[PDB]
């Protein structure tokens, strides 16, 4: 009716605002930091999408886990994730953050960061190219675009 | 066969001393740096319009995996397990049996793309060009298990990308 | 009067922005989060006191654009240069007795 | 045979040294310009 | 009718602060050989709107505060002072025409360090308080040269009246008799607003801006927009103070166009300084104040006291 229309357009407004102003915190743990730094380099340029480079970790929207999560930095990863204001998303970049990677059978590596944090986008590669990470960021934006927070709020 | 960076003693005549004092008091190197930043203000930026423009790639590029076929529809993989013998991540898992016409083919061909290090040793170990690593890099998923490819996903990637994979192998097989 | 109206309007707009920025993000019900003397430096206090004393010397210097209009210009110029000189002498004593060190 | 090779004369000359080309006025001249701007302003 | 004039001051201030974020990200983009935002709006024009709507519906971060009252009053004071710095600015007519507009702006900018101090008190971390005390010591350090440069320039103006400073510069820009004051003024106002290369809170050389530290802090948008109101205001004040434009009393729009173009160029000069240099260490900008700027400022203050007397160029009081 009318209220469904209003909450649908307000979902469209807040989803537009949240996807078009993504502020990433980057766990640049390993080699995938280099390729995120190329995704912020002038060719691909995350900042023209609204995705600012070197955002503050205190007020970031998406945590890009770019590198090998070891067992020694898993609680620091979870602590930085717990200090993020909602809505928080997590892009897992590269094979070691996705599933352990080349160090999957190591004694000291968390087999994918999804054992530690909830992951929204898995970006595959060793490293995935800066274009592939920007593909994953745009897929995250599309995932935010089809959120239905106020429509599900209205239907409950 | 060696040079001395920063072993210059500056001239102490009144001309050079007044030069350095003018540099200090009038900020000449700072205006030089402002001029260099201003010079990049008026250049065309190096920014490509992704996704409507794509970064340049070569035919050697190592992206998403795919299982190929002969020009008859017969799949090239004859279950020889060289690719999982050489796979440095052990991302490849293969089982096999003789299929219903007696042919040496696989029943399992798994590649965990989240173990995979995308180094292309499987495509260079493969004696029949069956496993290759295609040009697709735009295959980010939303769930972890969508990147645990079985044989049907890899054969669909082969059928999906063969028109491009065969041309890249055509461009690069003489270097191999 | 118009100044007081303007100050009240700026204070009201500021308080309205602060009240919105605290209460508007409380609309969306969030997942309630359940997981879990300072060292003294002498130089930090000394730069503040040096500020305060030179700021009092500046408070002496502030009536100069009205003081140039006087008919006793020789006395005025003498005392003006004397206040700026005493500010410079305070700065020189702050310099030479290691007072401007590690916050130089 | 067809291999990736340099051309017959070789490649061209490639610069590799510092070129900070020494622009600007002299130290006498820049103070003279500043003092001239002061005196024009004072007048 | 007067409230219409107050609102048409203060609402375009907030809109200009909104689009200064766009101008910053674009101009810093093209200087860094890339683009700024161009996806969110046509040529990026919806980026401030999207970013403000994002910041206003984002959760209060994690932690709680030591003092609720100062946690509330520090953004209130920051925004209130950032809005009251604009009311005596003669562009060509000030909103509140006062005889002491210069001294008003100097005093209200001296009051601005209490927001930094109370946000340092209101955080629970004893390290964020140390960072706030470093920032307070920086800002009160450069307020000294603000006061003395401002006094030295007003010795050619005759009064503390800001509207008289248009009349003073009718024959020449006041940067011509006072360019060393003008450049130390510009760098000191740069060091006032915690702006690069003097931004030690938002950068390194900082004991608390160090990734996964504590310290409940305020809603970032309010302090941020107070800071950009201060940046545009200090550049307009430098434009009035040293580069004062032609004013036809029958066509005020000529002065408004001219000071607006100069203030935009000077704010872009802030943007172009922050994208050109590395940061000072803390004792290096304490050095730059106390051992470099303040001796020249006292010497030029003696010069600008004694100079209208020796040249017979004492300006009138009225
Ligand atoms: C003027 C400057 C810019 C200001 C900001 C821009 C203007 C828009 C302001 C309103 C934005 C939309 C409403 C607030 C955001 C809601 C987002 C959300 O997740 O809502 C879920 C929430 C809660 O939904 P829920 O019940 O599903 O909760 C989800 C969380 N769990 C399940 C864990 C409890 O929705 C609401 O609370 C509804 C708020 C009112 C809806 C809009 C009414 C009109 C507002 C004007
Ligand atoms: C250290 C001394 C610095 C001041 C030197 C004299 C400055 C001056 O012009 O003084 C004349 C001024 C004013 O003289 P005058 O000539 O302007 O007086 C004319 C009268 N009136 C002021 C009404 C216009 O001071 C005096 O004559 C007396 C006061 C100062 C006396 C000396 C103080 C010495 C302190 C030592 C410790
Ligand atoms: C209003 C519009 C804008 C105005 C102009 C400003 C735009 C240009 C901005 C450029 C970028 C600057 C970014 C920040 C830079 C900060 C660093 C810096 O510059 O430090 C200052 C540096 C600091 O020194 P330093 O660190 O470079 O040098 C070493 C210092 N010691 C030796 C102490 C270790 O220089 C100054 O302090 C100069 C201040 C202004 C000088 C004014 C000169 C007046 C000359 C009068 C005549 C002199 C001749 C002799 C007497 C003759 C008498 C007749
Ligand atoms: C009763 C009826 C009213 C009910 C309540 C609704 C009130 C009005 C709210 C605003 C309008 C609602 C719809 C919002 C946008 C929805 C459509 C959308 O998202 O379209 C997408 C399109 C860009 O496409 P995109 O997906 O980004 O593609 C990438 C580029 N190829 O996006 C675009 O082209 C740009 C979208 C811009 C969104 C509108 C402009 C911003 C909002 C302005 C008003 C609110 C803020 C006011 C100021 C706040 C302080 C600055
Ligand atoms: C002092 C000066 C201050 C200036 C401030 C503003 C600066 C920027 C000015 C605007 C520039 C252009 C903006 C264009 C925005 C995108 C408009 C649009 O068409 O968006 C598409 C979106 C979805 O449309 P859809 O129906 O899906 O279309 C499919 C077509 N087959 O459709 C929608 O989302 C619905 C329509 C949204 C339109 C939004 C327009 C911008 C609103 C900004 C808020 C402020 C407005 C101005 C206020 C001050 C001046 C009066
Ligand atoms: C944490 C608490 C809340 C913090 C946020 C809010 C408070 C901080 C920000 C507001 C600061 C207010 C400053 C107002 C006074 C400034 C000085 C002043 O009045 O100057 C203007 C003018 C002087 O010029 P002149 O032309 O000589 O005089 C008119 C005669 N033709 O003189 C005039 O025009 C005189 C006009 C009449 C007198 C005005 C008196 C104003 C009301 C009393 C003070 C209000 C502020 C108290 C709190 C301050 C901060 C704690
Ligand atoms: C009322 C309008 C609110 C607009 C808010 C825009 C905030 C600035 C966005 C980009 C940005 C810049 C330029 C910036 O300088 C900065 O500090 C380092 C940020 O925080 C990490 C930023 O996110
Ligand atoms: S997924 Fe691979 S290339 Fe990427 S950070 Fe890990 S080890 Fe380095
Ligand atoms: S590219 Fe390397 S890691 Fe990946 S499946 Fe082939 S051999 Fe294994
Ligand atoms: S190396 Fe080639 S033919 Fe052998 S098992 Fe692997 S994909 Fe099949």
């Amino acid at each position: 009716s009318r209220g469904e229309y209003v909450v649908a357009k307000l979902d469209d407004l807040i989803n537009w605002a949240r996807r078009s102003s993504l502020w990433p915190m980057t766990f640049g743990l390993a080699c995938c930091a280099v390729e995120m730094m190329h995704m912020a380099a002038p060719r691909y340029d995350m900042d023209r999408f609204g995705v600012v480079f070197r955002a503050s970790p205190r007020q970031s929207d998406v945590m890009i886990v770019a590198g090998t999560l070891t067992n020694k930095m898993a609680p620091a990863l979870r602590k930085v994730y717990d200090q993020m204001p909602e809505p928080r998303y997590v892009v897992s970049m590269g094979s070691c953050a996705n599933g352990g990677g080349y160090y999957h059978y190591s004694y000291s590596v968390v087999r994918g960061c999804d054992r530690i944090v909830p992951v929204d986008i898995y970006v595959p590669g060793c490293p995935p190219t800066a274009e592939a990470l920007l593909y994953g960021i745009l897929q995250l934006q599309k995932k935010i675009k089809r959120e239905k927070r106020l429509r599900i709020w209205y239907r409950r | 066969t060696y040079k001395y960076v920063n072993l210059r003693e500056p001239s102490m005549d009144m001309k050079s001393v007044t030069d350095r004092a003018a540099q200090t008091l009038l900020w000449t190197e700072l205006i030089r740096g402002l001029g260099m930043t201003l010079s990049y203000l008026f250049r065309e930026p190096a920014t490509i319009n992704y996704p409507f423009e794509k970064g340049p790639l070569s035919p050697r590029f190592r992206g998403e995996h795919a299982l190929r076929r002969y020009p008859s529809g017969e799949e090239r993989c004859i279950a020889c397990k060289l690719c999982e013998a050489v796979c440095p991540a052990q991302a490849i898992t293969i089982e096999a049996e003789p299929r219903a016409d007696g042919s040496r083919r696989t029943t399992r061909y798994d590649i965990d793309m989240t173990k995979c290090i995308y180094c292309g040793f499987c495509q260079e170990a493969c004696p029949v060009d069956a496993i290759v690593e295609g040009p697709n890099f735009e295959f980010s998923t939303e769930t972890h298990e969508e990147l645990l490819y079985n044989k049907e996903k890899l054969l669909n990637n082969g059928d999906k990308w063969e028109a491009e994979i065969a041309a890249n192998i055509q461009a690069d097989y003489l270097y191999r | 009067m118009n100044l007081m109206i303007t100050l009240l309007t700026n204070f009201t707009l500021a308080t309205l922005l602060v009240t919105i920025a605290f209460w508007l993000p409380q609309l969306n019900v969030y997942s309630e989060k359940t997981s879990p003397r300072l060292p003294f430096s002498m130089k930090f206090f000394l730069v503040a006191i040096t500020f305060l004393l030179f700021d009092l010397e500046i408070a002496l210097l502030l009536p100069l654009p009205w003081a140039s209009q006087t008919t006793n210009l020789n006395t005025m110029l003498t005392m003006a240069l004397l206040l700026i000189f005493l500010l410079a002498v305070s700065l020189a004593y702050e310099w030479t007795q290691k007072g401007l060190e590690w916050t130089e | 045979v067809k291999q990736d090779m340099p051309p017959v004369g070789g490649y061209g000359p490639i610069d590799y040294k510092r070129n900070l080309p020494r622009r600007g006025l002299s130290g006498y001249s820049m103070f003279a310009v500043g003092i001239g701007a002061l005196l024009f302003g004072y007048w | 009718m007067f409230m219409i004039n107050v609102l048409t001051l203060i609402i375009p201030i907030l809109l200009a602060v909104a689009f200064l974020t766009l101008v910053e990200r674009k101009v810093l983009g093209y200087m860094q050989f890339r683009k700024g935002p161009n996806v969110v709006g046509p040529y990026g024009l919806l980026q401030p709107i999207a970013d403000a709507i994002k910041l206003f519906i984002k959760e209060p971060l994690r932690p709680a505060t030591s003092s609720i009252s100062m946690f509330i009053l520090a953004p209130i004071l920051a925004l209130t002072l950032a809005l009251t710095m604009w009311i005596p600015l003669p562009m060509p007519y000030p909103l509140i025409n006062m005889n002491l507009g210069v001294l008003f702006m100097l005093a209200m900018s001296s009051l601005a360090v209490y927001s930094i101090l109370w946000s340092g008190w209101a955080s629970n971390s004893k390290y964020a308080l140390i960072g706030a005390l470093r920032a307070v010591a920086q800002t009160i350090s450069y307020e000294v040269t603000l006061a003395i440069i401002l006094l030295s320039v007003l010795l050619m103006n005759g009064s503390f009246t800001l509207s008289t400073l248009i009349i003073t510069q009718e024959q020449v820009w006041l940067i011509f008799p006072a360019w060393p004051l003008a450049m130390m003024w510009f760098i000191s106002t740069l060091a006032e607003t915690n702006r690069a290369p003097f931004d030690l809170t938002e950068g390194e050389s900082e004991l608390v801006s160090g990734f996964n530290v504590e310290y409940a802090a305020g809603p970032f948008a309010l302090f941020f927009m107070a800071e950009y109101a201060n940046i545009i205001m200090m550049n307009i004040f430098t434009t009035t103070l040293f580069l004062g434009a032609f004013h036809n009393p029958y066509m005020p729009e000529l002065y408004t166009i001219n000071f607006t173009i100069k203030s935009l160029l000077l704010s872009i000069t802030f943007l172009w300084i922050r994208a050109s240099y590395p940061r000072f260490r803390y004792d290096q900008l304490m050095h730059l104040l106390w051992k470099n700027f303040l001796p020249l400022t006292l010497a030029l203050c003696m010069w600008h006291v004694s100079l209208p007397i020796l040249l017979s160029s004492i300006p009138p009081q009225t």
